[PDB]
């Protein structure tokens, strides 16, 4: 199946020019941590209207 | 002071050489401004040992290897070219899908680029040569892997939410009956050494 | 029509750009051919927007893109070049090369010698800011697929018999060295904070 046929070249692309400066670095100044809310939060009936 | 080609020229060159191929009906302005000036182009593309082709009627730009002092061995040794060469399952597929081409243009002559199929007509075709693994989905599977191979070589369009594709009108100077032929000898002397 | 370009020319520029690097400290025929014949490749390069610098004391020869500083836009975006963001890993990586490199000239001069380094000193500074991936063989095997990459990307070569490897000039010329500084005081802040 993975034979290579004779078929020539056409339609043919160039790209992925290999420029140094194309280069770009990683991002990690969003190091703020938030903490869990685990705190119960359940209701007290005090606001409950008459 | 230092002379400067013209930028759209310039523009239209490395967009072409991006994607190897351009179509009038889908970028039209950059088509025009390549055969304003096509002596330009391919003077550019000479020192890489590049080329251009033409359809004018089917509006399509192509390059392709130059081979004026190339090895004959294999253009796809060329350097710059980077996806690899073809195999003979993407060629079982490009020849259906140049057969449902050549069905296509008939219906009305070139026209336009909307050689449309749907993906449910690609797979009988397929079982009756890789036979049938008895899993439709997989058999699926590998068709959508084959077809995602000659859109890499830029045959053919991704799928689309309709289960549709089109034949990017490439096909038909990759397909082009010479080729055809030099395939056809060189795969009847396979056979012959098969046995 | 047109004379055919020498063919030596066509041969180095096509070969640069497949690589976007010359060294005479490997290929000394297209090095000098292209030393000497800087006019002729450079207007080759003018109209695809691509440009070359040169340092004759490290032996190396680049591409860049030619596209005049801040032209329309402050950072620029070209057909032919796609701009990788490295991983933080690769980051981290390739931070300690250059600061490792920058070293070395500093030690020997500018060029003088191409930088190196071990496994036995890689392994324990990659962990020193990544810890255990789980295993040794983990650890190796990590570090040769990012070693790999970088290569792909030119940065180095692969380790030699004795898993030493080389530090590719090119080092020298990279993008955004500031951006390379702030993450490595990001990652020198960690060090301490984590223990």
């Amino acid at each position: 199946r993975k034979q290579e046929v004779p078929l020539p070249a056409v339609g043919v692309a160039v790209t992925g020019i290999p420029a140094i400066e194309r280069l770009r670095f990683k991002e990690v100044d969003d190091e703020a941590e938030q903490t869990l809310d685990l705190s119960n939060h359940a209701a007290d009936l005090t606001q409950i209207g008459d | 002071s230092e002379t400067r080609t013209l930028q759209k020229i310039r523009e239209a060159t490395q967009e072409l050489l991006k994607y190897g191929l351009l179509e009038e009906a889908s970028k039209p302005n950059l088509y025009r401004i390549v055969l304003s000036h096509p002596e330009e182009v391919t003077r550019i593309l000479e020192p890489l040992d590049l080329d251009i082709g033409i359809d004018e009627i089917r509006g399509l730009l192509y390059v392709k290897v130059r081979l004026d002092e190339t090895p004959a061995q294999d253009e796809w040794a060329h350097p710059l070219v980077r996806r690899q060469r073809l195999n003979l399952e993407q060629s079982l597929l490009v020849a259906i899908l140049r057969q449902h081409f050549v069905a296509w243009e008939q219906e009305s002559g070139t026209g336009a680029s909307q050689a449309q199929i749907a993906i449910d007509d690609l797979l009988p075709q397929l079982q009756i040569y890789l036979g049938d693994p008895g899993s439709e989905s997989k058999e699926r599977t590998r068709l959508l892997t084959l077809l995602d191979q000659l859109k890499g070589h830029g045959l053919v369009t991704s799928p689309d939410a309709h289960e549709r594709i089109v034949i990017r009108p490439i096909i038909a100077h990759l397909a082009d009956p010479i080729n055809l032929q030099a395939l056809l000898a060189w795969l009847r002397e396979q056979i012959a050494q098969q046995t």
